[PDB]
């Protein structure tokens, strides 16, 4: 891949493994992140519900208009948690491990009744552990917010 | 004990263009 994969159109890169793959993609979402202006900028907590609940209600009233404004990407997000100041990448990591298990945890989830303006958990293990598919019921926006949100 | 020992670290990698292949196949690569 050092060499032969530099001529145009070469074989071995459409035929190539993950690591071509991974390091195109790399390369171009270094490509688009810095690119971007704004950030996402959401306020959470540790807990499970509260936790949810602000994420939820936060990315809701950032993407807030008449429909969507076109695939929007962000160069960096930014999270801020009660009586704990910090910003960085590691808060980033630590809002997606937190909000994954909030979410991957096999319990009723909070209350959000809110989200205007039932309650099964949304992903659940029809197969193997750890892996997952969405939950729907009696067919509500809500929850079809929630799955967006998620997405 | 065990006089010589191994290195297990990072870096020091001077033209390397042939490790990556897949383990299975190995045995056909040299250097």
């Amino acid at each position: 891949m050092e060499d032969v994969g530099a001529e145009p159109g070469s074989i071995l890169t459409e035929l190539g493994g993950f690591e071509v793959k991974e390091s195109k993609f790399r390369r171009e979402m270094e490509k688009l992140r810095n690119q971007q202006s704004r950030d996402l900028s959401l306020e959470v907590d540790r807990d499970r519900d509260l936790l949810i609940q602000q994420t939820m209600r936060q990315l809701n009233n950032h993407f807030g208009r008449r429909c969507a404004t076109t695939p929007m990407a962000v160069h960096r997000v930014k999270v801020t948690f009660k009586d704990e100041p910090g910003e960085g990448s590691g808060v980033a990591r630590s809002f997606y491990t937190a909000i994954a298990q909030a979410f991957l945890s096999n319990e009723k989830l909070p209350n959000l009744e809110c989200i205007q303006n039932d309650n099964a958990p949304l992903f659940y293990q029809p197969g193997k552990r750890g892996f997952y598919t969405p939950r729907p019921g009696k067919n509500t926006e809500a929850r079809l917010n929630c799955f967006r949100n998620i997405g | 004990m065990l006089d010589e020992p191994l290195e297990r670290t990072t870096n020091s990698s001077h033209a390397n263009g042939a490790a990556q292949a897949p383990r299975s196949m190995q045995w056909a690569v040299r250097n």
